[PDB]
RNA sequence: CAUUGGUGAGCAGCGAAGGAUUUGGUGGAUUACUAGCUAAUAGCAAUCUAUUUCAAAGAAUUCAAACUUGGGGGAAUGCCUUGUUGAAUAUUCUUCAAGUGUAACCUCCUCUCAAAUCAG
């Protein structure tokens, strides 16, 4: 039965489905996220 | 395994099939109103007559409960016990019971509902035989002592395991137990399977739905640190939000709106996921009462993000969907509100999408840009695209008033980006 | 005063985006690893059923057969054994006695202790 062959209401679901990491870690946002420091002792 | 655990498993297989008569006076004697000494001595017919006596008033309140008189509350539907049926028949019994439960979930403050479902408890052991739907349909009533009675009767599944201390308790189950109940992950997969079931069946009423958002929202409140637990919490909430927006219902729309608001404000998603959120929000923004919430959702949504392309222009489908479901003068009214909430990161992104596809209403942009004190890079980034529409779009008096406003406010900012792009006297040679 | 006691505060000291504890569940080893099932040289493992059945092969203590019982008594009523009596057709069965006969069946033992308490 299940086949793929104005805005559609499947639009959130598909872009969820093509994502596993939903945090934008590919950003290099050049802002600092709060509460969590990526910090390494050297 | 041990023998004793392998045999106490057979208790779970036959917890309702009363074999000794003491098992009957255990299995029949628990019900939703009657005390167990008077609940022990109830004939089946006597309970079914009270069942119809509440069911007729319920069916007269709304006709959708009339069909359970044809099947569940039939006069022929007394003698049949569940365990005598095949599992393929038992599946249809459970289908009827479940569809009745989300139906009566609205009507549960009525003593008609309490007197109707008590027979179903007693005729079909739905405190034990199908207790996941019994609890999920009636989860929001945690303050009401009808539910508190129901807690002392339900064989508790592992999924509802916060209330293992609250069965046969005096004081009602607290609000924090609802969060700790919902703070599990697989419980949330059950609550999707409840709410998605209610969506296609269109049995979604307001009070339980407000309890849904208050629990899901408090889950992301509790997961403000556990960002990896949050990253496995996006699939359960954003699916409920998306499938929520496919409803005709407007309370469900503002429910999914609250979900998206608190989720983006607690965890920064990618920009494209927020574009998906915008498509699903605007693609079902039809009725009036959801528009005031849904505008503030995108106001929060574009503020929740930061990155490369932070205030970039929207796609042409997304922008035309937005300018179909809102006018220009909708946002021209909204920015002149005295609440005036901070949609700062949205306007400077949306004016560019006007400035590339439409370009027809930049007097509207002048009105827009005088309204809000924006961010520093934002005004500069608008002015660069307006330099682009100076160069490639044919120069017009609307843009002349735009840049005259931009010389009235932050002329030197224009001078700096003009030293970046183009020349100063060439911009006087524009118009 | 030793506290060599811990609480309790603390500090030096240790010290990389925690430390310390407690426990549930499951998996892995705890002998040195050649596959599962069946009717098994083979077939199965999606199946052995409308070849599984014919066939062959296949019957001694002429009835050896508690190696097994807490110990004494006895062992009435049973049984066993021969002695002995009748009947039927060389053998069972009726009848009867003798048995420091007897894992049936009756009783006695196989409980009362420098353990403790308690008067003197």
């Amino acid at each position: 039965d299940e086949s793929d062959s104005n805005g559609d209401i499947n639009a959130l679901t598909k872009i969820l489905s093509t994502t596993y990491n939903y945090k934008d870690t590919l950003s290099n946002s050049k802002l600092l996220p709060p509460k969590k420091l990526d910090i390494v002792r050297l | 395994s041990s023998l004793s655990d392998q045999l106490a498993q057979v208790a779970s297989n036959n917890a309702t099939v009363a074999l000794d008569r003491k098992r009957r006076q255990k299995l029949h004697s628990a019900s939703l109103i009657y005390n167990s000494k008077t609940a022990a001595t109830q004939d089946y017919d006597f309970i079914f007559e009270n069942a119809s006596k509440a069911l007729e008033e319920l069916s007269q309140i709304e006709p959708k409960f009339a069909i359970f008189s044809r099947t569940l509350f039939s006069e022929s539907s007394i003698s049949l016990d569940r365990n005598v049926q095949t599992k393929e028949e038992i599946k249809d019994l459970d289908n009827a019971i479940n569809a009745y439960l989300l139906l009566a979930s609205s009507k549960w403050y009525l003593a008609p509902t309490l007197h109707a479902t008590e027979w179903l408890v007693r005729r079909f052991q739905i405190h034990v035989k199908n207790t996941e739907m019994l609890l999920l349909s009636t989860l929001n009533y945690y303050q009401t002592p009808v539910f508190k009675r129901i807690l002392s009767i339900i064989k508790l599944p592992p999924l509802f395991n916060c209330l293992s201390n609250f069965v046969r308790s005096e004081k009602p189950p607290t609000a924090l137990t609802m969060i700790k109940l919902f703070n599990d992950m697989d419980f949330l997969k059950l609550y999707t399977s409840y709410l998605d079931q209610c969506i296609k069946h269109n049995a979604t009423y307001t009070n339980q739905l407000l309890f849904t958002t208050c629990c899901f929202i408090n889950v992301v409140a509790f997961n403000s640190n556990n960002d990896e637990k949050l990253n496995q919490l996006v699939p359960i909430l954003l699916e409920i939000s998306a499938k929520l927006l496919a409803s005709k219902s407007k309370d469900c729309q503002i429910a999914a709106h609250t979900i998206l608001v608190v989720f983006a404000t607690a965890l920064p998603l990618k920009k494209t996921i927020i574009l998906a959120a915008m498509e699903t929000i605007l693609s079902n923004l039809d009725a009036k009462e959801a528009k005031h919430s849904a505008l503030l959702t995108i106001c929060k949504l574009f503020q929740t993000l930061k990155g490369q392309g932070n205030v970039d222009q929207l796609p042409s489908k997304i922008f035309k969907l937005f300018d179909s479901k809102f006018d220009t003068v909708s946002i021209l009214t909204f920015l002149d509100k005295e609440d005036k909430p901070v949609c700062d990161k949205f306007i400077t992104s949306y004016t560019r999408s006007i400035a590339r596809y439409d370009r027809s209403k930049l007097n509207i942009i002048l009105s827009l840009l005088k309204k809000i004190r924006l961010e520093r890079y934002e005004v500069r980034l608008i002015i660069t695209d307006l330099i682009y529409l100076s160069e490639i779009l044919e120069d017009k008096s609307q843009l002349v008033e735009l840049f005259e406003y931009f010389i009235s406010i932050n002329e030197d900012l224009v001078l700096k980006c003009l030293k970046s792009l183009g020349l100063t006297g060439e911009l006087f040679e524009i118009r």
